[PDB]
């Protein structure tokens, strides 16, 4: 069982950044892989950004060259740099995680944060 | 220079730079009364935001043609333009963290046009930058002289901290203009910059600065 709480949403001007985060408590499996996932007003939820444990990194074709997943693994957080944010960043973001097999390489992630809200204006 | 340099000036400035390896963007704009000695920026912070360490260290990176010179004090920078000048700058702060950077001046299209490198190294991770402690810049005076064909300028600079006490920084700068100019002999510029408006977590912030030259002593 793990546990994932997120920070650092809200509010954002177009054009500027802000960074989640998302700290992961519990018993983590062996190839731990971390992701992070978006969805807007009438619109199903997204794949933006995907971690594995040995540092590969996927992400959604939108946020390529403006947005980053990195791991702080002293701390158990896992982060995702937002860079020139734009309008069709606006969503709730959600964490999830996994292995490598369920939350990496597919997305049938098995643990999931309760969502945060960004909203750019 | 007065044709060029009018009582009115904006600017516009990038940075680029990291601070112990966190790299970042900030895009601004400014403007003031080069004569007088008075400016103010906006600065965004576009890549990299929030940043996690203190606003200070980059405030004053952010204007060498809004010094107030006495008539007998060759203003060396203004007479740069429009060409302009560049700086390198070295900030040695006392507990190890070590700043640099590389700034160019131009003159474009009316406006004064900045591009700033910076790189912090070696702050201590439990230092006051890395942790946000500081608390704003005291007034400051810099030893401006002429050497190797370009202008010095020398600070003793001093941060306050947010529990007591202040964290200094031996602050030592080259200002070159891109044609030869006619340099100044040695003088004092007495320099005070404010924070006066910032959003919670610094990726919106404006600050003003007041600048005057005067003989030395």
């Amino acid at each position: 069982q793990v546990q994932l709480v997120e920070s650092g949403g809200g509010l954002v001007q177009a054009g500027g950044s802000l960074r989640l985060s998302c700290v992961a408590s519990g018993s983590a499996p062996s190839f731990f892989a971390m992701a992070w996932y978006r969805q807007s007003p009438g619109n199903e939820r997204e794949l933006v950004a995907a971690l594995s444990s040995l540092g590969s990194t996927n992400y959604a074709d939108s946020v390529k060259g403006r947005f980053t997943i990195s791991m702080d693994n002293a701390k158990n957080t896992v982060y995702l740099q937002m860079n020139n944010v734009n309008a069709e960043d606006t969503a709730v973001y959600y964490c999830a995680a996994g292995d490598f097999h369920s939350c990496y390489a597919r997305k049938s992630c098995d643990y999931w944060g309760q969502g945060t809200q960004v909203t750019v204006s | 220079n007065m044709a060029i340099i009018k009582e009115f000036m904006r600017f516009k400035v990038h940075m680029e730079g990291s601070v112990n390896g966190h790299e970042f963007e900030i895009e601004g704009e400014g403007e003031g009364r080069p004569y007088e000695g008075t400016q103010t920026a906006k600065l965004k912070v576009t890549k990299g935001g929030p940043l996690p360490f203190a606003w200070d260290i980059l405030s004053p990176q952010f204007s060498k043609a809004y010094v107030k010179h006495p008539a007998d004090i060759p203003d060396y920078l203004k007479l740069s333009f429009p060409e302009g000048f560049k700086w390198e700058r070295v900030m040695n702060f006392e507990d190890g963290g070590v700043v640099t950077v590389t700034q160019d001046s131009s003159l474009q299209d009316g406006e004064f046009i900045y591009k700033v490198k910076l790189r912090g190294t070696n702050f201590p991770s439990d230092g006051p930058v890395m942790q946000k402690k500081t608390m704003g810049w005291e007034a400051s005076s810099e030893r401006m002289y002429p050497e190797d064909g370009a202008l010095k300028g020398e600070i003793k600079q001093r941060l306050k901290l947010k529990d007591g006490g202040h964290y200094d920084a031996e602050v030592k700068t080259t200002y070159k203009a891109k044609k030869p100019v006619q340099l100044p002999g040695a003088y004092n510029v007495n320099i005070k910059l404010d924070i006066t408006s910032h959003n919670e977590d610094y990726t919106i912030v404006e600050q003003y600065e007041r600048a005057e030259g005067r003989h030395s002593t």
